[PDB]
RNA sequence: AAGGCGGCCCCCUGGACGAAGACUGACGCUCAGGUGCGAAAGCGUGGGGAGCAAACAGGAUUAGAUACCCUGGUAGUCCACGCCGUAAACGAUGUCGACUUGGAGGUUGUGCCGGCGUGGCUUCCGGAGCUAACGCGUUAAGUCGACCGCCUGGGGAGUACGGCCGCAAGGUUAAAACUCAAAUGAAUUGACGGGGGCCCGCACAAGCGGUGGAGCAUGUGGUUUAAUUCGAUGCAA
RNA sequence: GCCCGGAUAGCUCAGUCGGUAGAGCAGGGGAUUGAAAAUCCCCGUGUCCUUGGUUCGAUUCCGAGUCCGGGCACCA
RNA sequence: AUAUUCUAA
RNA sequence: GGCCCCUUAGCUCAGUGGUUAGAGCAGGCGACUUAUAAUCGCUUGGUCGCUGGUUCAAGUCCAGCAGGGGCCACCA
């Protein structure tokens, strides 16, 4: 806003594994104010992950979300009169939300049968670094490589 | 401008002194001017303008030491 | 902005002129238009002009018992040939007095040929033309000026 | 192919590109890289950066001379001027000295019109 | 003098100004007609031609783009001589003379002892007064005198016709009919600007979920009808 | 009078030489706009001039006409 | 870079 | 008669090399814009005009064809 007045909001740790981000991984998967289904659908996805890593389930986690955390994004900022698309290097806190963001989002267009499976599979084609999570990195890493040249400084 | 670098000297330095060099000698203005003609008109028209600006500044000077706003 | 600046339609049926005729002349409007911002009230006018369907037109045939045909020599070059030869043709059309002459061939037949072309031409474009003229005056009366002064109906 | 040591950076920067030319002390040309052909073109061939990648491909371009220390003469008055010397500094070389050879006529041929934009 | 005049050197040459004197003795001021000078473009003849650039050509842009932008490019711009005689040729302020509080500079002389006077030219502010106001204000648009030029509603028209001038382009002198009830100057309050500055609102941005596609509900337009009752119609039906 | 070319969407035009037609501009519906342009999205559009053949089948290949344009109608 | 227009009470 | 050059992705193009690939405009989705433009990112896709052989893996290396053009040749 025009202001600048955004305390930052209190979050609840989630119960399972005490963890603030994976709480916000739920609320990113959240749908309609249905967290319990929610909530579950990330345990699921998690438990399957443990599995198919033989790590603990934020370890797990961390691993995936490294692999897709962009570190510069472009944005469209007016120096003069024409509109260039510049590379802006990303918050820590817009590196997690963008991450779990485009996972949630990589993880809701696949075939397999459940989300919990679909989340678990893009989680582990993460940690590999072949999901569309981890491919539309690379996209948003490459895009801010080319217009390089607009980072005056 | 001709910047020699001197005996342990450190580079960026030595950059510096010759950015200073050549805005000191005027050269990137002096080339912006000789980009496009300017009719001895519009050079006159814009060196009345200046000097009106440079006096004027005086007068805008007095009205603030002798005169309060709070 | 919508609408027609001309718009000709053909009305067909029976008894169609008998009931339209009256509707000839300016017909004045006045009201708060669709292109008008401050809400007043304008006064226009459109013209209708409400004309019978007059009988196609059927170009005649060009009767010879109509025509006087002159044959006489060429002019200019063609030595003895057009010394001797009546290859020349002036078809003059007794009703509407138009004179057509055509020589540009050596041959009287292509001559006569040619010249009847034209004649039959000159006299259907005549006709068209008078029709036209008599369209244009009896539109231009039952119009009268686009102006909100002169009108049959408000 | 014949080492030389001591050599010239001439870069010629306009407005709309950068020009790196490594020549030697004599100024006869060993390797030259332009922003335009450095993989930018329009707005970001006009930009310091371009200019710089250029400086580094010019570097890429002379090794197998083995240019120890270079002298750099800046021409024009573009965003080339300054990163381009950055550039052959941080590629290796050791600046003896910076010269600005930007041509100035003591008033002598008519510029072109001003551009109506 | 105005137009104008800008590296450096020489040659020819005009004016201005200051200082002390000496000299002439109203020899002055203004000026219709007249004469001369007069930016740029343009014209003629002969040179010259780097750069620039009307025209022109192509490339773009665009609805179009005979433009603006880009790449070229001829006259021209340069020289000699001749012509043209106009410019918002402006200070939009005729020339000459006198008089009427101040302040701050610039520039160029000069007298006297880093100070104190006195001239010339010039920039900016401002007092009285003047002015419709804006402003001008000892360089007057103040207070006066001499002479000249010029104006008399807006269009038509600085045009036609005639004359004079010119190679031409054109210049100069200069109407009428007809037509309008205005045209105009300055300033004031707004509104507006693809003017400037500063702010705000889910206004954008950041996000999340919708609508626009499907079927149905419902209102409307239209069309239909004997009737489809009347009203609401950008946002704000 | 003869000869060559042409006839294709509402207009100007491609195309095909045996099977199954396009373009641009119009046109319609939506969007954008206070509104009209410009712009954007979605659509539709043809008896392929008329006949009489050949052919399983003709816009296409024959042979007639019709309309349009371009020649020519001469040596003397 | 591109932004034309708005009759007449 | 000889030589040759090239005829690869919608439209095109380009070419080493022991292979059907590299694009640049198009065409799809993304970002961007007040909206168009341009910009950028992502992808999309050849019997290397064909066809033989020959090659540890040959469209090429080497034949037989088709295809067009450019210059030279051509006294039933
Ligand atoms: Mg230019
Ligand atoms: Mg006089
Ligand atoms: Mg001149
Ligand atoms: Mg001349
Ligand atoms: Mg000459
Ligand atoms: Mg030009
Ligand atoms: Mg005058
Ligand atoms: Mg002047
Ligand atoms: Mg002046
Ligand atoms: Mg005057
Ligand atoms: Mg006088
Ligand atoms: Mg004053
Ligand atoms: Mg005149
Ligand atoms: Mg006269
Ligand atoms: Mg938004
Ligand atoms: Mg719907
Ligand atoms: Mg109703
Ligand atoms: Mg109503
Ligand atoms: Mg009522
Ligand atoms: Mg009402
Ligand atoms: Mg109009």
């Amino acid at each position: 806003p025009r202001r600048r007045v955004i305390g930052q909001r209190k979050i609840l740790p989630d119960p399972k594994f005490g963890s603030e981000l994976l709480a916000k991984f739920v609320n990113i998967l959240m749908v309609d104010g249905k967290k319990s289904t929610a909530e579950s659908i990330v345990y699921s996805a998690l438990e399957t992950l443990a599995q198919r890593s033989g790590k603990s389930e934020l370890e797990a986690f961390e691993v995936a979300l490294e692999n897709v955390r962009p570190t510069v994004e472009v944005k469209s900022r007016r120096v003069g009169g024409s509109t260039y698309q510049v590379p802006v290097e990303v918050r820590p806190v817009r590196r997690n939300a963008l991450a779990m963001r485009w996972i949630v989002e990589a993880a809701r267009k696949r075939g397999d049968k459940s989300m919990a499976l679909r989340l678990a599979n893009e989680l582990s084609d993460a940690a590999e670094n072949k999901g569309t999570a981890v491919k539309k990195r690379e996209d948003v890493h490459r895009m801010a490589e080319a217009n390089k040249a607009f980072a005056h400084y | 401008p001709v910047i020699k670098v001197r005996e342990n000297e450190p580079f960026d330095v030595a950059l510096r002194r010759f950015k200073r060099s050549c805005e000191k000698a005027g050269v990137l203005a002096e080339v912006r001017r000789r980009e496009f003609y300017e009719k001895p008109t519009t050079e006159r028209k814009r060196a009345k303008a200046s000097a009106v600006k440079r006096h004027a500044k005086k007068l805008a000077r007095e009205n603030a030491r002798r005169t309060r706003l709070y | 902005h919508g609408g027609y600046k001309e718009i000709i339609a053909k009305i067909s049926g029976d008894g169609v002129y008998g009931r339209l005729k009256f509707e000839s002349g300016g017909h004045r409007v006045q009201r708060v238009p669709a292109t008008e911002s401050q809400g007043r009230i304008h006064t226009s006018a459109c013209t209708v002009a409400v004309m019978p369907e007059l009988p196609d037109a059927e170009l005649p045939d060009i009767n010879p018992a109509d025509l006087r045909i002159d044959t006489f020599r060429s002019s200019g070059a063609g030595g003895q040939h057009v010394n001797t030869t009546d290859s020349a043709i002036r078809i003059t059309h007794l009703p509407t007095g138009i004179v057509v002459e055509c020589q540009d061939e050596r041959s009287q037949h292509k001559n006569k040929a040619k010249a009847l072309s034209v004649l039959g031409a000159r006299i259907h474009a005549a006709e068209m033309a008078k029709r036209q003229q008599a369209e244009a005056s009896t539109r231009r009366n039952l119009l009268g000026s686009g102006d909100r002064s002169d009108r049959n109906r408000t | 192919r014949k080492q030389v040591s001591d050599g010239v950076a001439h870069i010629h920067a306009s407005f709309n590109n950068t020009i790196v030319t490594i020549t030697d002390r004599q100024g006869n040309a060993l390797g030259w890289a332009t922003a335009g052909g450095s993989g930018f073109r329009g707005s970001r061939k006009s930009t310091p950066f371009a200019a710089q990648v250029a400086a580094e491909r010019c570097a890429d371009a002379v090794k197998e001379y083995g240019i120890k220390n270079l002298e750099v003469m800046v021409k024009g008055p573009g965003p080339g001027r300054e990163s381009t010397i950055r550039a052959l500094n941080a590629a290796g070389f050791r600046i003896t000295n910076i010269t600005d050879v930007t041509p100035i006529p003591h008033n002598g041929c008519r510029p072109p019109k001003k551009r109506r934009v």
